């Protein structure tokens, strides 16, 4: 672990400095915080409540957080980490790299689901 | 066994009225381990089976809930509890928490540095502890009373706490207090309960439910360590995590609970059998100020 946190503490895009690491075969950031389910939820991105469905795995939202792993400046604008207190919700095929399916999917502006991972507004 | 789909054990009036020497605590099955769901840490089960048996105790659970954690971090760097915390608490409670090491969470506050630096201003509602000093480890003698973060805690009780509000603070065959013992006697009702997740540990939550202020039962904290060894040493306890397989009432009931402030004088017979049963809390509703001093 220690070596890529501190690869993404040499680097101006912590973003793309871990995703790079990790997309050329570097081991994910291990001990991201699975919680225990009921696989019940609305399956949404972010929540203030565990909402996997059957098909996902929730996980603390601090500890999938990049910038909260590495303890780095969090690049919201409003410096209020988006994970953060919140539990974020992770496609069951993706458990093996929280931390690098966060960094790489955005959940859309209408609805709360990931882009591609339960977003229908197409 | 139908104890094995319970969160764990706790430890019943049986024990709790005997009289025995302390002796050495000797587990059937010490240290053997349970595995757990691919990637869940082994305390995910402990917290969640503590949660899940505070889910039936008098828990006052007011709005603006005031928590505060301590001993929330670990060597990895991460808050598996406070995690299970935020999912068992309600959406508006306020969980403070605090290790010596460095860590990340998903509490609302967050202090670094041993606990006696956290300065809480305002009563907390509930206080979790799962402190342990390594040091504990270092088994020289004979097993006595301990000081270290004990001492805070014990104060905190006394000064820190609303009326009505309870703690849940672990304890071990060698981290224990007799001053924390003796503490229960100021609470409705006490026990000390085991996870079956980590049954084969000494470990125990030293549970005070709903805080009186005044001693209701009179407590030798010595001798009650040694009826909680005599019960680990008399009760098979099968390492398990059945209960966490029907999660659909694991969130903490919001009970509503009403927080008044009331002068002393004016406790009377109400006032405190509402206590006893979970149904108020008393302390200031103010806005809570817990930060680390110098
Ligand atoms: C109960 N017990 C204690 N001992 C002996 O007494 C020593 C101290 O006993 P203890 O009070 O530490 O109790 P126990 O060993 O049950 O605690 P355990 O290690 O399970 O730790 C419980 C919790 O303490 C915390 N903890 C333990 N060690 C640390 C640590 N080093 N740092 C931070 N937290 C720790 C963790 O939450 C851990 O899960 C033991 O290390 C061992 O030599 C025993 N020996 C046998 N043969 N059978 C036993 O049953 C037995
Ligand atoms: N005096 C103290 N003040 C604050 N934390 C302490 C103190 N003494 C011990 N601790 C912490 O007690 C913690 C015990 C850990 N096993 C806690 C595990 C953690 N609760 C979890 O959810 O994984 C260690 O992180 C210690 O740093
Ligand atoms: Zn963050
Ligand atoms: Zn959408």
């Amino acid at each position: 672990n220690s070596s890529v946190l501190s690869l993404v503490n040499f680097t101006v895009d912590p973003q793309k400095a871990y995703l790079d690491f990790v997309n050329a075969g570097g081991a994910p950031l291990t001990n991201c915080v699975k919680m225990l389910t009921p696989k019940t939820g609305t399956g949404i991105a972010i929540s203030v409540k565990p909402e996997s469905t059957a098909d996902q795995e929730t996980y603390g939202g601090a500890s999938v957080c990049l910038y909260c792993r590495a303890h780095i400046e969090h690049p919201d604008v409003s410096g209020v980490c988006k994970y953060k207190g919140k539990f974020v919700q992770i496609p069951a095929q993706c458990v093996r790299d929280p931390v690098g399916f966060c960094l790489s999917n955005t959940p859309c502006n209408v609805c709360q689901y990931w882009i591609g991972y339960g977003c229908n507004c197409d | 066994a139908s104890a094995d789909w319970k969160p764990g054990h706790a430890m019943p009036s049986l024990f709790k009225v005997q009289n025995v020497n302390l002796e050495r605590c000797e587990l059937a099955n010490y240290k053997q381990s349970i595995p757990m769901p691919r990637g869940v840490h082994m305390n995910i089960a402990k917290y969640m089976q503590l949660c899940q048996y505070l889910n039936t105790c008098t828990l006052a659970v007011p709005a603006n809930m005031r928590v505060i954690h301590f001993g929330a971090g670990s060597d990895k760097g991460i808050a598996p509890g406070t995690s299970v915390l935020r999912q068992w608490l309600p959406t508006d409670a306020i969980i403070i928490d605090n290790d010596l090491n460095e860590f990340v969470s998903d509490a609302d506050i967050t202090l670094f540095g041993d606990c006696v630096t956290v300065r809480v201003g305002q009563q907390v509602d509930l206080v979790i502890s799962d402190m342990y000093d390594p040091t504990t480890k270092n088994v020289t003698g004979s097993n006595e009373s301990k000081a270290l973060f004990f001492t805070y805690l014990c104060n905190l009780i006394n000064n820190n706490l609303a009326l009505g509000g309870s703690v849940a603070i672990k304890i071990t065959e060698h981290s224990w207090s007799v001053e924390l013992y003796e503490l229960m006697g100021k609470f409705a009702w006490w026990t000390v309960f085991c996870t079956n997740a980590n049954a084969s540990s000494s470990e125990g939550f030293l549970l005070g439910i709903n805080y009186l202020g005044t001693i209701k039962e009179n407590i030798d904290g010595g001798a009650m360590h040694a009826n909680y060894i005599f019960w680990r040493n008399s009760t098979p306890m099968n390492l398990s995590t059945y209960s966490l397989f029907d999660l659909s009432k694991f969130q903490l009931k919001l009970k509503g609970t009403p927080v008044l402030q009331l002068k002393e004088s004016q406790i009377n017979e109400l006032v405190i059998s509402l206590l006893s049963q979970g149904k108020l809390l008393i302390r200031d509703n103010d806005t809570l100020s817990v930060s680390t001093d110098v």
